[PDB]
């Protein structure tokens, strides 16, 4: 049941409740229920009682995280509504569904909401986008307001300014690699004021083949907790995966935690190194090789 | 709107910036809502628009 | 973390925790971790330690219903599973997905646990069939732990003899129709001793265009609370639609409910008469309708 009826009045003296004029026999006259029966009381013939939908609510959480893979066929995500008090009527060829880009405020595709049977909305995803936040409405539009004769105030809200419900659909990568996050090089060496990637120390032994491939593609290293051992020594830079080696040498422990699959915890001895700790040594014979950054490979002469 | 007052109309052309001795009881019927030169426009008078 | 490991023991002494003879440097020796933490504290080479699937949940409730449509392309139905301790061995490739129809306890399709990417299983229902329950379980076969020497005893349950996750799918009609459930026939007159369908005596009015189409699919026919007046008189059978007409002669209310759209209260006056009731009247000239059981039509003289 709801407070919202879609009338035909049959009177002609003039009608309340409204603005002024509009005394004729009217129709499409949306009403609400204190309205209704203060007709049906005041002897009007009020006729054609239609109800409206005053439930327009999605069965769903709204803020879901979809991971989404990379070869997508198919793959619809099932999404449960349902409008109650109506069945097939011409305001229901104004309920409309949206999927709303909320990165530049575009819909995808839209639906309209009495022709998606069984009431369960399965929407394709094959053309979402990555990394960028969805929108699910139902919204009624802004021209469904204008062929009926609402009855409220200036500052209530009408029906179709009423009834919405929005969902958010993010839509991200999967990740979640398989490994148990091998180094690449022992004895780490870096110059002073210099920046190491992620990409060149430490990758990730695959279970299918064992695979000492590195990290290169982005989306795993968020779940990479990296932990330097002193904040003033070095730094690593989120936005990047670079660590940031400032004035001060010494050892630092480089501590990599990948937080899915247990232990994975990675401890890099990293020694940093000034211009002429190079030169005192490279004659007394100790040889071991010190990351250049120009080129990424590590070198010693 | 049974009761109340009689609402004077809404839109007045200025076309040229200015209009002069503009009578403000244009469209009310004769006699029932405004008897001419009779009544006068009460002191609740402003533009919204 | 888990309390199974498949190891590999070096040792050539003799395997305790195990059963008579088993003395050699044995593989894929499955202990618990009692059992392991008692063998690396009692100076056993035991080694390729790897942590065994002891996880195999469904994240998913298990009795659903799922109401299937006449046209069904595609509606995949996504169910979320996860199995933690492990990414890729050997005993991931034992781990079966089955979907059991326990109609007649066969399986329509399998799925093998380690393949299933994403960790969403899209089971497709354009093979599901309607009014018959379904299982989607966990098993692992039977001939998994044949390959394994595990470390139990005789009525203890080993691993591979309990991780299971059974959901329950229910596959009916959706039905749900839309009307305003409308008679079909003023002035129900029935025989003493007959049954009257209800194909035959109410109808519904369709909304998109205003059919007067009468309940012959029976799938509607469950929302409709079919209410006698009198228990004495006449009875609905449920398992037909059909109402029985015993001994008792005179005026009956049928009250039909349909529980999905509001106000469907469907009256019918139902008059049973007699053999003779008619002839005594049929001279008087007192023209209607009596319902003949033996062709569903509606007869006078």
């Amino acid at each position: 049941t709801t407070n919202y009826f879609k009338v035909k009045l049959l009177d002609e003296k003039l009608i309340p409740f409204l603005g002024l004029g509009e005394r004729g026999p009217r129709e499409n006259v949306i009403l609400s229920s204190n309205d209704l029966a203060s007709l049906k009381q005041a002897g009007w013939t009020v006729t054609d009682v239609q109800p409206l939908p005053e439930t327009g609510k999605i069965k769903y959480d709204r803020r879901t995280v979809y991971f989404k893979s990379e070869g997508e066929t198919g793959k619809f995500i099932n999404v449960p509504f349902y409008i109650n008090p109506v069945d097939a009527r011409d305001v229901l060829g104004l309920l409309k569904f949206d999927l709303i880009k909320l990165s530049d405020k575009s819909v995808v595709k839209t639906y309209t909401a009495k022709d998606i049977k069984s009431e369960i909305l399965s929407l394709p995803t094959s053309d979402l986008e990555v990394n960028e936040e969805y929108e699910l409405k139902l919204y009624f539009p802004k021209d469904a307001s204008e062929n009926y004769d609402i009855a409220i105030s200036e500052g209530h809200k009408n029906l179709f300014e009423r009834v919405k419900d929005s969902v958010f659909i993010k839509v991200k990568e999967y990740g979640k690699f398989t490994g148990r996050l091998v180094q690449l090089q022992q004895d780490i060496n870096v110059l002073k004021e210099s920046a190491l990637p992620l990409d060149k120390i430490l990758g990730y032994k695959d279970f299918d083949t064992k695979e000492v491939t590195p990290v290169a593609k982005e989306n795993l290293l968020q779940l990479l907790s990296v932990n330097v051992s002193d904040e003033s020594y070095a730094r690593y830079q989120a936005d990047k995966n670079r660590l940031l080696f400032f004035s001060k040498t010494g050892e630092i422990l480089v501590k990599v935690i990948e937080r899915s699959i247990q232990d994975n915890i990675v401890n890099f001895n990293i020694r940093i190194l000034d211009e002429e700790t190079i030169q005192n040594e490279i004659d007394k014979k100790i040889e071991y090789s010190v990351y250049d950054p120009k080129d990424g490979k590590f070198e010693s002469i | 709107t049974l009761v109340g007052l009689v609402q004077i109309k809404e839109d007045i052309a200025v076309e040229g910036g200015k209009v002069t001795d503009y009578d403000l009881f244009t469209g009310l019927k004769e006699g029932k809502e405004v008897r001419k030169g009779i009544d006068r426009l009460d002191r609740k008078f402003k533009i919204v628009e």
